[PDB]
């Protein structure tokens, strides 16, 4: 079921970028 | 097409657009705090992120833990649903300075619409007709203030310009407490919206509560679909809104509809909106707009066919708007009830464990809600669990089915509203349809 | 058995530049206060100090993973 | 409309039938079995008579105790909705003649539309087109037989007339096991229905097993309202069906619709009523008519907004058809799946208590069952638990919302067959749309 | 004790006729061979036999009161 979920860490590889201003 | 969005939300909002996105084939990151690690949503999202502690002050109203949160997930959007930070102009500008898609209008645009005392002028210069009142902040010029409560006409009501959910307004009966009334209204603003600023309206007694659903791309469109009846408040607190609002014939609907369209196109709107209209001796009267989408927006979904948070996905990804003006028919009636957790005869919330749980089924019964047997209600957040939103091909049916899907509805372990409802749905004046904002409370007397 | 948490959402770092050297390892202890990893976020890096003098006992997310609020990052004696 | 009923069956369909009445105003009785006093709708009923024992032979098929439960009640009519005795021409002459209305067609056609014979004999003469066939109850002319079978090209099925649920059917290859697989065949039929008539019909490997759905009042009206594809079945029962078919044009549509319509008003029908048919090289091929309301016709009702069960009730009290054919428009798409509680590899009955249970909700998501979090599903009945149907603005809407609302529902406690359901959703060939009555067997690779 | 429930569904009558004396009453016994209750189902008054001979402790039920299939009637310690 989806209640007995366990959280599974995030892909370490996705980069969006953020103006530095 | 959006790669991925962060739902900065919770409850049942936040069920509704990880569901759309779902069927969109969009990618979801589910933001949470500490104490939300349990909500559905939660659970079903792709990506969770526990953004904060408890309090919304540190979890949902943190802008920056959202904004790392879409950043290391790498989302290119971000959909606020209602509450918190959907009408939050700084939130709005802060999205889009970072690169992120904003699910909604411009900064500039809730800027315009978040304050009454703007939003007025700007429908009165579109044409949109709006309350007599103050026509601009109240000072300290008293004079001034009671020459303009007589010019109005008593009795009249102090609203403050940054006012939201019903709280910082005061009646004013005469120029007696007009001061006191208007110092209160002060403080409360102050300690509520950081914004003092307040005005005077007329306070028509007889209103219904109409508010007009469009839709706008952004590039010159809009439409309009049908309209809503929240008639049915509690300390200016909607329980029971519907669609199409009963005794609005198409004549004024369409006539109400088209004006708000080109309201929409004047100030450039983007997204889906809401004009709320006080409806009085066939005229119509402009109170505030909401920038967002509404709690009640199901009830238009089931008389229209159109899903409104797909629409702003879609709207938000650029695409121009996909339905014309005359392909919009409604088709039915649908009654929507708010089921809180709260004890029913003192309007307090009541968290705690929900033991048992069994939602209604049926032909035009729609169940919006994250809870589940053996979901802790925590105490930090608002008291609505869920939403029931009844439909048929004309109101009696849809009050009829109502009433069959309340009563099949269990919830223990905590104090709903579900009997408020159940009373509420069989009143005969309800039933007749076209009550005023102010029946429930007269009907409850309390 | 104390953790300390990280307290904010970000990317864990272990050293503090690209090319320098970690600040802690498991083995060598700490003292009460000192830096002892980077979380960024929006750039302006971070430096979780620490809150218990004790020996490092294990370290339990590597450099550059993502962590969310009190995300277990290192446990101490 | 009738003052009160009597719903003579369980489970889903009771709900259904109990839901439709209330929503009219009409008083329910609810008569179940001694190992039926949890059903749900046993438990909303307004009153509640057992009429036997555990065993189906016993009490939802002991007609006496049905009709004495009818009387002491004050009842008005008997609703048998599909299962049990809908299509028991005995007890429709029986409930008209004791004095109460049987809501459903007469019993002269149930007679003559159940013998598949004779009604493939009145199809041919109303211009409904047909499978090629024995044309005949077969005789002991082997050689005729085998003149026959050859003519029109084998392979052949040789098929019970009284058989129903998917049983008493068995497929010839040729002339050398014709008569052997005959006398067992019969013998089946005489063990199961106590009625050894069979015929031979050709044998479509390729087809699409499309059907209509006609509501006609018995006063010389009659209409159609789409069809449904029900051609993912194994082991000749149905699993997932949809509304409208795919690649139906509306032009096939109308003349499909037409042809059944007439063919109602000649034979005199009265009640809503299903003409299944075999669709292949864009024609279609007449092999059954179901005078019941069917399992699947919630995909019509949320396609068409026509409440079929509603239209049945008003029917039988009397009322013509208010629906004009022109007013019947579809929009959307439909699609159904059959929650079963039986084991997915072995495809066997699992009893048992339902120790949770969290149903699936949403926009455009009906769920339609009887089951709650500590109910135990008796061995005595069918394994079937509930249908859950969705339903979009496309084929592609309404599969994505399935797999969302199939990922949503939790049963635990026994083995359920969602794990297969899902697994259909996510074949690619599905998701295409246009498999032939065959596919979902050869998909297990066996 | 021993329970008798009506064996089908219908109308419970104790006399037999409109005007007459009961089958049986509370108090007086009954043997393993005796009619206790009539259980008219369309116009056909039946019969109910019970099988454990004792004292009739209590009726149940009352005359004209439908009953259905297992539905306690008379109690016999
Ligand atoms: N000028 C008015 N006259 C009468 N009732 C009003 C007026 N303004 C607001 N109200 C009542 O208060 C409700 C909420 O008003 P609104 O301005 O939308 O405040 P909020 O921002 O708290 O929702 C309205 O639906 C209406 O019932
Ligand atoms: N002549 C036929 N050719 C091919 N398949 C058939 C034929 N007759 C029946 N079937 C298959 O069996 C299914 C059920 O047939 P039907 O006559 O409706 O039996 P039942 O009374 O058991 O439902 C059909 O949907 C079809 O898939
Ligand atoms: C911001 O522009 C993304 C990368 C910034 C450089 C920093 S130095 C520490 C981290 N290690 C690495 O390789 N890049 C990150
Ligand atoms: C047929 O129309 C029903 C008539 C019911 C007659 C019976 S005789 C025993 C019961 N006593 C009485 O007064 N009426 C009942
Ligand atoms: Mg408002
Ligand atoms: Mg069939």
């Amino acid at each position: 079921s989806w209640i007995e979920r366990i959280k599974s860490n995030i892909t370490p590889t996705r980069k969006a970028s953020i103006p530095e201003g | 097409m959006l790669d991925k969005i962060v739902i900065a939300n919770r409850g049942e909002i936040a069920l509704r657009i990880l569901r759309a996105c779902k069927e969109l084939g969009i990618k979801t990151v589910a933001v949470h705090s500490s104490a939300d690690r349990d909500l559905k949503h939660v659970l079903l999202a792709d990506e969770t992120v526990c953004i904060g502690p408890a309090p919304s002050v540190k979890s949902y109203l943190n802008i920056p833990a959202i904004i790392s949160a879409a950043e290391i997930t790498g989302a290119v959007a971000i959909h606020p649903g209602y509450g918190f930070l959907s009408e939050n102009a700084n939130f709005a500008e802060q999205v889009e300075r970072s690169g992120f898609i904003f699910i909604g209008p411009k900064a500039e645009t809730i800027r315009l619409m978040g304050d009454k005392v703007s939003a007025i002028a700007a429908m009165k210069k579109a044409g949109v007709p709006c309350v007599p009142g103050s026509d601009g902040p109240l000072g300290d010029d008293m004079d001034k203030n009671r020459a303009i409560a007589k010019r109005i006409g008593y009795p009249v009501i102090i609203k403050a310009s940054g006012g939201g959910g019903g709280r910082g307004m005061r009646v004013v009966r005469g120029d007696a407490e007009l001061a006191q009334s208007i110092s209160m209204t002060r403080a409360e603003a102050k300690a509520a919206f950081s914004n003092d600023m307040v005005y005077m309206e007329k306070y028509l007694e007889n209103p219904r509560h109409v508010e007009i659903q469009v839709l706008a791309d952004g590039q010159g469109n809009a439409i309009y679909l049908a309209e809503r009846d929240c008639s049915m408040q509690r300390r200016h607190q909607k329980v029971v809104e519907e669609a199409p609002a009963p005794g609005i014939t198409p004549e004024l609907r369409r006539y109400i509809g088209e004006r708000c369209a080109k309201a929409c196109v004047d100030i450039g709107y983007r997204g889906a909106g809401t004009f709320e209209f006080l409806f009085e001796n066939g005229e119509f009267y402009f109170i505030e707009m909401n920038t967002r989408i509404q709690v009640e927006h199901p009830v238009t979904e089931m008389i229209t066919g159109v899903d409104l948070i797909k629409e702003q996905l879609r709207i938000a990804a650029g695409q121009p708007l996909s339905i014309k003006q005359e392909e919009v028919h409604v088709r039915g009636h649908a009654v929507e009830c708010r089921i809180n957790a709260e004890d029913p005869n003192t309007f307090l919330p009541s968290p705690g464990k929900i033991t048992r749980f069994h939602a209604p089924g049926g032909f035009g019964v729609r169940w919006e809600s994250h809870i589940y047997a053996g979901y802790t209600v925590p105490p930090y957040y608002d008291s609505m669990i869920g939403k029931l939103i009844c439909y048929g091909e004309n109101r009696d049916v849809a009050i009829a089915r109502m009433k069959n899907a309340l009563q099949e509805l269990i919830i223990d372990g905590i104090k709903t509203n579900v009997d408020l409802q159940i009373r509420i749905m069989n009143d005969e004046n309800f039933q007749h349809g076209g009550t005023n904002i102010h029946y429930l409370e007269k009907k409850l007397g309390l | 058995g104390h953790i300390v948490r990280s307290p904010m959402v970000g990317t864990f770092y272990r050293t503090p530049s690209p090319d320098a050297k970690a600040f802690i390892e498991v083995g060598q202890k700490v003292n009460v206060g000192d830096t002892l990893c980077i979380v960024e976020a929006m750039k302006m890096m971070n430096q979780i100090e620490a809150d218990k003098s004790g020996t490092v006992k294990a370290i339990l997310v590597e450099s550059g993973q993502p962590v969310e609020f009190d995300e277990p990052l290192v446990v101490i004696e």
